[PDB]
């Protein structure tokens, strides 16, 4: 098989292996071994072949896979394999490299495919083979296919072992005014078959024979023989018959119209939605031509024709020649006046290349069975609150989505997540940016499948995991910014509703904890809430969407979340002890989302994201929002109590029993709230200065950043040498962000006495280790674990420890290099 | 050379030219069209 790579010289009889090999997979009499040997066979092939050598197989796939019989579970895997290898060939603009970039036909034939096997999947009942072959041929093709890929022949009414059947003819009749259009066109048949002939160098000869060039027609139609008259005639009566079965009303509107001349008709241009009628007319050729030909395969008693592929399926090559004559059929009827019939279809049709986006429907596809998810999740709740249902009317609509949806969904929004988040402005991805549509479509979904998780968890039962991840990754791909500043009521409505629900649910558990419907709300918040809730408000905070989407209602449901989690802290429960952690990490987020610096109510007047200012003051009484910004709650202290408290607890040097709260939450707070607002408060690159910048809404300046992490150092030290410390790790990672403004001094004030001690401890461990060397046998093997532990409390610290010290180096080792530093030095030797 | 201590000094890079009592000569890509013999492994074009 490695050997048929770089045969394009070649393609031909490749493309001929391939049709053979994968008919005589498709065959009788076969034993599984055998079949099993063809399917190695034609899958090694395809591992190897270039991907623009496999369009006729896959034009062949197209029509085979989505009946999804049993033959279908090969074509599926070698589709899953094609595509997830080739995905670049398909995807990218430019192209995989060396093999070229994909054309219309391929990207349509790639379409078709997914949506057929989609189709068909849906309607057919649950399988688990099946589902679990096609789930990932799905993933690859919607993976492979562009978002943003617009299909040239869209349609919309998408009419319809081929077996083409053009429309009865026979039983319509012919008009008179047409019988003389028919006339007319058959005199212009005549005259341009014959200037086909002159280019061909014929000559007007009594016989017929091509050698001798001699040709009895070459005579003017009047004289032309009455029977080759009627045969030259009647593919035409033939056609237009069809066309009346079809429909299209065709009538004398405007005026009408040997030596062979070619009468012009390629002067008038067919407008869109007559090239589309014309198409269809080309469709019912092929079907009339495909019949003919099936008709010599029952002459022959068995086989199959190549080209029996449909119209849409054949590529423009094939199609050519139908649709010149086609065209020329209905040019010459714009000639003579008659038009066809198009309806509202043209304009039905047109909607827009939005509209015609892949992503967009498969959006709008993936929104109905969200509404089909609402209905079925309704019925599975009343039937599990009561009454035993066996029946479940919906099963296959569960499997289905449970089985196909969400994993379609995870990896497809996994892969193209780029393309949801770019703007014309900024685009992130390769290529293409997502529609304004297209983002409230995502912004929908994710809105739509929160509420239909709320307070459900264990009704999807083991999805449940499924449904959270694919939470995760619509949060992570919804855009707010754009979604929010321009957007329907109803999306923007959703998405408010969302955020209100989630600080209900928040304040709900933490009266709970604080000490039925008490388990669920507990489940669902600790398993898809906060972790949702936590990515959301991570994904505004990076791309800074805070400023735009975190106001007004929304401002007031963040309002009520921090205060509810933070008022927590007076709790002492063993629940919160196990719960502190996910809290801590929500709190963090939304701090650093959260567009208001809420520990500094006394400058909050110059905030111009605060709803104080944004709504009236005759507004926010209509609402509940207190008279004073302070008055929001007060359980949280202002800054500068909270950094007062965290330095006396600091210096006191309290272990982590004595501070729970302070260790697990306001400081993850406070190591994200500093380094947001120094960006926008005083101590800032100014390039506001030159306009009359407001005063800036905060206070937060280096030395706060400096006070805390030398605070944090500290509390380390103090917690040093615990045999149970696991908040180190967390709490290491949260204060990394804040190391990049330490000042210098913090080098000898904190590092160089807190790694002295470090490697104390080490040289101590070390030689304990050496004279337990010197000793032996029990000696020896006894307090060997006891030296294995000290070096695992010992680790521990330094791994709490060094991912600090590292990005103080990171950012300080140019300033050591350039001028000699001895307090650097000494770090060096420790 | 204005980080050359930064990095690259103490982890043993030497400067290009450190040691050449010279300024080293550089060519660069000229854009005026020019006549040269069709080479003899052209991918495109043959001449027998």
């Amino acid at each position: 098989a490695p050997l048929f790579a770089g045969t394009e010289h070649r393609a031909i009889m490749v493309d001929s292996m391939l049709h053979t090999v994968y008919r005589l997979s498709r065959g009788r009499s076969l034993t599984k071994a055998q079949r099993d040997v063809i399917e190695d066979c034609l899958m090694a092939l395809c591992r190897y072949i270039r991907p623009s050598m496999l369009q006729h197989l896959l034009r062949r796939l197209v029509f085979d896979v989505p009946i999804l019989n049993e033959f279908a579970k090969m074509p599926l895997k070698l589709l899953t394999n094609h595509y997830e290898r080739c995905w670049k060939y398909y995807c990218l603009p430019t192209g995989w490299a060396n093999f070229g970039v994909t054309s219309e036909e391929e990207l349509h034939l790639t379409r078709k495919l997914f949506w057929g096997i989609f189709d068909s999947l849906a309607h057919k009942k649950y399988d688990q083979e099946l589902y679990r072959i096609a789930m990932p041929c799905l993933c690859a093709i919607a993976g492979a296919l562009p978002p943003d890929y617009v299909d040239a022949s869209y349609s919309s009414k998408t009419e319809k072992n081929f077996d083409p059947r053009p429309v009865e003819t026979l039983n319509v009749i012919i008009p008179e005014k047409l019988d003389s259009f028919i006339n007319k066109f058959a005199e212009y048949t005549h005259e341009k078959w014959a200037f086909d002939k002159i280019q061909n160098n014929w000559s007007y000869g009594e016989n017929i024979d091509e050698e001798l060039k001699t040709h009895p027609m070459l005579r003017p139609y009047k004289t032309f023989s009455e029977k080759d008259k009627e045969i030259y005639r009647w593919p035409i009566k033939e056609s237009l018959k069809a066309m009346i079965a079809w429909e299209w009303t065709v009538e004398k509107a405007r005026e009408g119209e040997y030596n062979p001349q070619p009468p012009d008709l390629s002067v008038v241009t067919l407008s869109r939605e007559l090239q589309a009628m014309a198409e269809q007319l080309a469709e019912n050729y092929h079907n009339t031509w495909g019949r003919k030909k099936k008709q010599e395969l029952e002459a022959k008693g068995g086989g199959s024709h190549p080209l029996l592929v449909p119209y849409d399926t054949l590529t423009a090559k094939e199609k050519a020649r139908d649709r010149e004559k086609a065209q020329e059929l209905l040019k010459f009827l714009q000639m003579n006046g008659y038009a066809v019939t198009r309806g509202l279809k043209d304009m039905e049709l047109d909607t827009s290349s939005i509209e015609k986006r892949f992503a967009f429907g498969f959006l709008q596809q993936l929104l109905r069975w969200m509404d089909i998810s609402q209905e079925f999740i309704a019925h599975l709740e009343a039937v599990v609150s009561s009454g035993r249902v066996e029946k479940s009317p919906h099963e296959q609509e569960i499997k289905f989505f449970a089985k196909i949806l969400l994993p379609l969904i995870n990896q497809y929004f996994t892969n193209h997540c780029l393309y949801f988040l770019s703007t014309p402005a900024k685009v992130l991805g390769s290529g293409g940016h997502a529609s304004n549509k297209e983002k409230e479509m995502i912004t929908s979904l994710f809105c739509k499948l929160a509420a239909l998780v709320r307070h459900r968890v264990s009704l999807f039962g083991t999805d449940a995991p499924a449904v959270v991840n694919c939470l995760h990754i619509l949060a992570r791909s919804l855009d707010a910014r754009t979604v929010m500043k321009s957007g329907p009521e109803i999306v923007k409505a959703g998405l408010r509703s969302f955020f209100e629900s989630a600080s209900e649910d928040i304040e709900k558990m933490v009266e709970n904890l604080r000490l039925k419907g008490v388990g669920q709300n507990l489940t669902y918040t600790t398993v898809a809430l906060l972790p949702v809730l936590t990515t959301l408000f991570q994904h505004i905070a990076q791309h800074q969407f805070g400023d735009d989407v975190i106001l007004d209602d929304v401002q007031v449901s963040c309002y009520r979340t921090l205060c509810s989690i933070y008022s927590l802290g007076t709790t002492r429960n063993p629940y919160v002890e196990k719960l502190r952690p996910a809290l801590g990490e929500c709190l963090a987020r939304l701090a650093a989302a959260m567009p208001v610096a809420f520990l500094e109510p006394e400058l909050n007047e110059y905030n111009a994201c605060s709803v104080y200012t944004t709504k009236s003051p005759r507004e926010r009484a209509i609402l509940g929002l207190p008279n004073s910004v302070e008055e929001m709650c007060p359980d949280i202290p202002v800054l500068e109590r909270l950094m007062a408290e965290i330095g006396g607890l600091a210096e006191s040097g309290a272990r982590y029993t004595e501070m729970p709260h302070v260790i697990e939450i306001t400081l993850p707070m406070l190591c994200s709230y500093l380094p947001r607002w120094w960006e926008r408060g005083p101590e800032a690159p100014p390039p506001a200065l030159p306009a009359g910048a407001p005063p800036p809404c905060t206070a937060v300046t280096s030395d706060h950043l400096n006070s805390l992490l030398g605070n944090i150092l500290r509390i380390i030290v103090n917690n040093l040498g615990i045999d149970e410390a696991s908040w180190m790790k967390r709490l290491a990672v949260f204060a990394q962000p804040i190391v990049s403004r330490a000042r210098p001094e913090l080098l000898r004030s904190h590092f160089i006495p807190t790694i002295g001690r470090l490697r104390k401890r080490a040289g101590k461990v070390v030689a304990e280790e050496e004279q337990l060397r010197l000793e032996a046998k029990a000696e020896a093997e006894e307090g060997e674990l006891l030296v294995r532990d000290e070096f695992s409390v010992l680790c521990r610290d330094l791994y709490a420890l060094y991912p600090l010290l590292i990005r103080y180096v990171d950012n300080n080792r140019a300033h050591w290099l350039t001028e000699p530093n001895p307090n650097a030095e000494e770090l060096f030797r420790m | 050379l204005r980080f050359f201590a930064i990095c690259g000094l103490q982890e043993g890079f030497e400067p290009f030219a450190i040691n050449m009592q010279r300024p080293v000569t550089t060519w660069f890509s000229k854009s005026l069209p020019q006549f040269e013999p069709v080479p003899l492994e052209h991918p495109h074009y043959e001449v027998a």
